[PDB]
RNA sequence: AACGAGACUCUGGCAUGCUAACUAGUUACGCGACCCCCGAGCGGUCGGCGUCCCCCAACUUCUUAGAGGGACAAGUGGCGUUCAGCCACCCGAGAUUGAGCAAUAACAGGUCUGUGAUGCCCUUAGAUGUCGGGGCUGCACGCGCGCUACACUGACUGGCUCAGCGUGUGCCUACCCUACGCCGGCAGGCGCGGGUAACCCGUUGAACCCCAUUCGUGAUGGGGAUCGGGGAUUGCAAUUAUUCCCCAUGAACGAGGAAUUCCCAGUAAGUGCGGGUCAUAAGCUUGCGUUGAUUAAGUCCCUGCCCUUUGUACACACCGCCCG
């Protein structure tokens, strides 16, 4: 995520800019086996604030 | 070889047989090299030789297949004019009729008095262009 | 990838390199030494590879380098 | 042949710098005898390193100038093929030995330069590297042939062979052996 | 009292507003901003960026 | 060019061959990796530097006294 | 031989030649009008330009998966000089193709098949490497 | 001893080492199908061309992103007090690939029209707080940033063939990117389908460039200003022409005074593309690829800056100060 805006409020002076990013990072693991012990061991265990989606199927 | 007749005069513009068939045809006005293209192809004749090589014969042809292009089937938005404005058709405009025709048209805005006809006769941009940076004669 | 011509020198620089490890790992050392000392010595960028990319833009200048004209009056 | 390139069809061999003071910047055929002039673009990162590069190369560079025909060297190429062509039809050589002349025959002997006194346009007379005189005389038959196309029916490429001859036996109707002969008549007045 | 307070904004600089306090003037829409470049400075610390480059 | 060593340098390399002056080679890699042990240094290239200069004295100790 | 061999300038200027000897492609009455993209400025100086066309058109199915309308027309598409104002790229003519690929489809040497896009037939395949050794057969390769 | 410098962070350049992948590929067959004998042979087979088939196949070189390693003036030869360092060379990626961050003290610099930040003053119902219309585009003139040009190293018409950074409806309040089919010269219309996105658009089938015709030194077919008529799209509304398209009209301009700007390697220059603003619309700005030179390896001459010494009637500091 690109975001390149004014470095000044109220244009005036030497023209200048300022270049902000963000990067997500996205990977996934594939399991095949049953839902309920995934389901119940993949929701704890769990300490930084980071994402997890779980999926029915995809293949 | 060819050496049979070069510069020539046909309707209300001189045309020399110097240059190239399509290319020499559009120094009249109200032809346009991309006018000329189509009325040749139309004629059925070369534009690979010079102006100076068509014989009488064709040449009287071609001021026909030019002046009733509907009737030779050159389509209607390809024509000048569509439908001139109290008229009531279609038509293509050549040379000295060209300059008649605009003239009217000058005249129709000032009868009017829209603000078309006095930008004209101020001598000012017709269309929406600044005139703050534009113009000079004067300075 | 890259445009008409640099493709012509990436197929030149592989088709170089192919032929040497095919000596390298069917044939003995003496062979292809002596193919080396060859292609080397025209070195083009057939066995080595350039590591010069575009460099990145900043402001105030529609190049790298090139800047906007400055006024004084 | 087989272990050295030609140039596509024109022998480096029986091909000599006629002095001893400009060989070693004037180079083409001790290995440098290539199939065509191109590099993978280096060329300079050292004041050496200018020399080593050919000198057919080297023309071909200072061949495309003024705007509209920078970054178009394929093109530039297509010219001096024609260019050799045209001079071993016109007059019957080994065509490198003319551009050698050509460059031989164009580098000045000695030039000026500005020196600061009392405010005001005084000149001094100096001498010239070998280095400075293969650059010089490579610049100066490019301007030739670039000038005269500029408004003639005649391409390029029918110029630029014109103007290496001129150049190869001096008859001052090319644009080099004249502006070489006024540098070094400056030289002599202020010296 | 009136038969009327308003008017066609359906589109234009005037449909949207920014969050400042309703300020204009300064038109922005990007990723989802609807959030005013002098204060989205203030917000490079928080969460949503931290600068790196 | 440039790159004329700092006293963060010079102030630790010192340090260093004092008390394991024995563990010490004159190869470049084996007294980086000496520095790596004896010691953390927080970088990658700070620890590339400091091996370095390490390597450059002990050439000189084996000569006559040092006065640093 | 396949047509990757050969020479593609000249594939053209013997297959053009080869359909209209044929009496194949039936051809739209505009053809003699037609600027032929939005990007010129000029109709072209060829009278047979339809029938090379239709060449250019049946090579890159050859190559590529097939596609529609749109895609042939991205392929053909070049530069627009707007005058004063910079030039920009765009797309060219879209009838023109449209009756180029009906007009093939007519002689059966492509046909809309699966997948988005007509692709061209067996027949038609049989065709393009017959005159391929052709042009190898005529000059030498 | 401390702050700045450096160290640091990001980015580029070196991995057939490590980690693992049907939302990424390759190879291998199994192949069966299509194709032409095109080559040995006969058409089969062997070889060649891509696509479907691909797996319960094999692998991770290519692509992707993580953990690690690698470069240190390390080695050698000169030079230096032989110290700190400097120059050349081997290996090779050479000790500088490009950015981010940045001190003390100061300016009566910019911003009360970013701020429900804020003092004081003003105004507050005949309101400086709402709807309708007009204007910020108005020209005898002066200046700045740029764009397009003055042709043959070109224009024009066909043919061939290559890329990258991104972005996209389910959001603001009514709205996205588009394949495919059909209709139209074109702008465009219409019918269907996909895309929360390494999944669909997009194997981004881009330009310059490349290959073949035509024009001929002619203000020419170079240049496309000005201007007439007609057709579409956005919107509640398009007139002082919103934008887009078609035909016609065809100007200045044929390399530019006094002056002046910017730039040292994938750099300058040429050339296209994405993002930003956006209901409709970039000659702007911000990033990205592609083609890719000439010239330097220096100096204090000009302009300016850092350090020391010196002189001063200056300290609102030479734009200063001061005399008849």
């Amino acid at each position: 995520l690109r975001i390149t805006t004014r470095k000044t409020p109220c244009g005036e002076g030497s023209k200048t800019w300022d270049r902000f990013q963000m990067r997500i990072h996205k990977r996934l693991i594939d399991l095949h086996s049953p839902s309920e012990i995934v389901k119940q061991i993949t929701s704890i265990s769990i300490e930084p604030g980071v994402e997890v989606e779980v999926t029915i199927a995809d293949a | 070889p060819e050496k049979f007749q070069h510069i020539l005069r046909v309707l209300n513009t001189n045309i020399d047989g110097r240059r190239k068939i399509a290319f020499a045809i559009t120094a009249i006005k109200g032809v346009g090299r991309r006018y000329a293209h189509v009325v040749l192809r139309k004629a059925d004749i070369d534009l690979t030789k010079r102006a100076g090589e068509l014989t009488e014969d064709e040449v009287e042809r071609v001021i026909t297949i030019m002046q009733n292009p509907r009737q030779y089937k050159i389509p209607d938005w390809f024509l000048n004019r569509q439908k001139d404005v109290k008229d009531g058709k279609y038509s293509q405009v050549l040379a000295n009729g060209l300059d008649n025709k605009l003239r009217e048209d000058l005249e129709r805005l000032k009868k009017i008095r829209a603000h078309r006809g006095l930008r004209h006769f101020w001598g000012l941009r017709v269309r929406g262009q600044h005139t703050k940076t534009t113009g000079r004669r004067g300075r | 990838g890259g445009g008409h011509v640099a493709q012509i020198y990436a197929i030149r620089q592989s088709i170089s390199k192919a032929l040497v490890a095919y000596y390298q790992k069917y044939v003995d050392e003496a062979s292809k030494k002596e193919i080396k000392d060859i292609l080397i010595q025209y070195d083009r960028t057939l066995l080595v590879a350039d590591p010069r990319r575009c460099e990145s833009k900043k402001f105030g200048g529609p190049g790298a380098r090139a800047r906007y004209q400055k006024s004084y009056r | 042949t087989p272990d050295i390139k030609l140039f596509g069809k024109w022998s480096t061999d029986d091909v000599q710098i006629n002095d001893i003071s400009l060989q070693d910047y004037i180079a083409v055929k001790e290995k440098y005898a290539k199939y065509l002039p191109h590099s993978a673009g280096r060329y300079a990162a050292k004041r050496f390193r200018k020399a080593q590069c050919p000198i057919v190369e080297r023309l071909t560079n200072s061949m495309m100038m003024h705007g509209r025909n920078n970054g178009k060297k394929l093109m530039t190429v297509r010219i001096v093929k024609h260019a050799f062509e045209i001079i071993h039809l016109l007059t019957g050589e080994n065509p490198l030995q003319v551009l050698v002349n050509a460059i031989i025959n164009s580098g000045p002997r000695e030039d000026s330069t500005r020196i600061g006194r009392a405010g005001t346009v005084r000149r001094q007379a100096v001498d010239v590297s070998p280095l400075r005189r293969v650059n010089q005389a490579i610049w100066l038959l490019c301007t030739g042939a670039r000038e005269a196309a500029f408004r003639n029916i005649k391409t390029i490429a029918e110029c630029l062979a014109d103007e290496l001859i001129n150049a190869a036996k001096g008859s001052s109707n090319s644009y080099a052996i004249k502006k070489k002969d006024e540098l070094e008549r400056v030289a002599k007045s202020n010296r | 009292q009136q038969l009327y307070w308003s008017h066609p904004r359906k589109f234009g600089q005037g449909s949207r507003s920014c969050r400042v306090c309703s300020n204009r003037h300064g038109l922005i829409r990007k990723y989802g901003l609807n959030m005013c470049r002098q204060c989205f400075r203030q917000y490079a610390k928080d969460i949503g960026f931290i600068k790196l480059d | 060019m440039g790159r004329v060593r700092t006293k963060t340098v010079k102030k630790a390399a010192r340090v260093i061959i004092e008390k394991y002056y024995t563990r010490l080679g004159n190869d470049f890699h084996t007294n980086k990796r000496v520095c790596e042990e004896i010691a953390i240094i927080p970088s990658k290239k700070l620890r590339n530097k400091i091996a370095g200069y390490v390597t450059h004295l002990m050439k000189r100790i084996q000569r006559g006294p040092v006065r640093g | 031989v396949t047509v990757k061999d050969v020479n593609q300038q000249e594939f053209v200027r013997a297959l053009a030649a080869f359909l209209k000897k044929s009496g194949k492609l039936k051809v739209p009455e505009w053809v003699d009008t037609v600027k032929l993209a939005k990007h010129k400025e000029l109709a072209p100086y060829d009278e047979n330009w339809f029938y090379t066309r239709a060449a250019s058109t049946a090579r890159h199915l050859y190559l590529r998966g097939g596609a529609g309308v749109g895609s042939m027309t991205k392929i053909y598409g070049g530069r627009q000089r707007n005058g004063v104002m910079p030039s920009h790229f765009s797309r060219g003519s879209k009838s023109v193709a449209r009756r180029v690929l009906q007009a093939l489809e007519g002689l059966k040497m492509v046909e809309k098949d699966q997948d988005w896009g007509r692709k061209l037939t067996p027949q038609g395949q049989r065709d393009l490497d017959r005159i391929a050794g052709q042009v190898a057969a005529a000059k030498k390769k």
